[PDB]
This record gives C-alpha cells, sequence and structure tokens, in this order.
C-alpha cells in the first residue's frame, strides 16, 4: 500500500544509505 | 482564554494537513494537484497575514510550504520552481 | 495506496459546488 509513495522516499533519501 | 491561534500555528497545522494527505498521493497530480495546492494555499496565508501586525509577519517562513513539499511530500525543488514560475504566471498575483 | 484491482469510485460528481459541498441545509 505504502509502495508508491517508498519508491519516492528513496529518490530523497540521501546517496548515503 | 479564548486560544489566540499563532500565525505559527495556522502554518504548522496547516502545513500537517497538505504534507501528510500529500505522502500518501503524490505523484497522483489528480488527487495532489500542486500547482492549484500552492497557487490557493500561498493565496490564502498572503489573504489572512495581509491585515496582521508588522510583528505576527515574522511567525511566516518565506519557505513554509516549499521546505515540507521537500522534506516530506518529496517534490524536487526543480519542479517547485516551475511549478511557482506557472503559479506567478498563469494566477492572480 | 494504489491498487490495480481496486473498485474504481463511480460517482457522479459533476452537480457539486463550493455550496454544496460547504452547507448543512
Amino acid at each position: 500500500s505504502e509502495i508508491d509513495s517508498k519508491v519516492q522516499d528513496y529518490r530523497f533519501l540521501s546517496p548515503h544509505i | 482564554d479564548g486560544l489566540k491561534i499563532s500565525v505559527g500555528g495556522v502554518i504548522e497545522s496547516l502545513v500537517s494537513k497538505i504534507s501528510n494527505i500529500g505522502y500518501d498521493f503524490y505523484p497522483n497530480e489528480i488527487t495532489f494537484p500542486v500547482e492549484f495546492i500552492i497557487n490557493y494555499g500561498e493565496r490564502a496565508i498572503f489573504n489572512f497575514s495581509r491585515n496582521k501586525s508588522e510583528a505576527e509577519k515574522k511567525e511566516i517562513s518565506p519557505n513554509w510550504l516549499t521546505s515540507s513539499l521537500h522534506d516530506h511530500v518529496k517534490i524536487d525543488y526543480w519542479i517547485l520552481v516551475d511549478y511557482y514560475n506557472n503559479t506567478i504566471e498563469k494566477g492572480s498575483w | 495506496f494504489i491498487t490495480k484491482h481496486s473498485k474504481s469510485l463511480n460517482i457522479n460528481t459533476t452537480n457539486e459546488t463550493e455550496d454544496t459541498l460547504r452547507s448543512l441545509n
């Protein structure tokens, strides 16, 4: 249910995760 | 003790209302129409703030909506920059 | 929240206004 937004959270994680 | 909601506290409630609904929806630009939410939210905080004191007009963050749309709703500052260009070019501003 | 197998909300909103959505008439 969260996949649509977790596939967007990932784009605004830092390049260290 | 009739609770005088601060110009901060109105913005803090409205930011939370926009961000927490936006997080479940965006990139659905049908149910989270970013340009309309910007153009009306900034107009409503402009209208609410206009009659306020030059003290209350220092509770207002100049990035009140734009920070939360990036930090929480995961919208790019590049995408926001041209949604604000569209807001300024198309709207009653 | 998206399911490709949700039931679509087949409602006729084309008669609603800002008045009919704000009022207790």
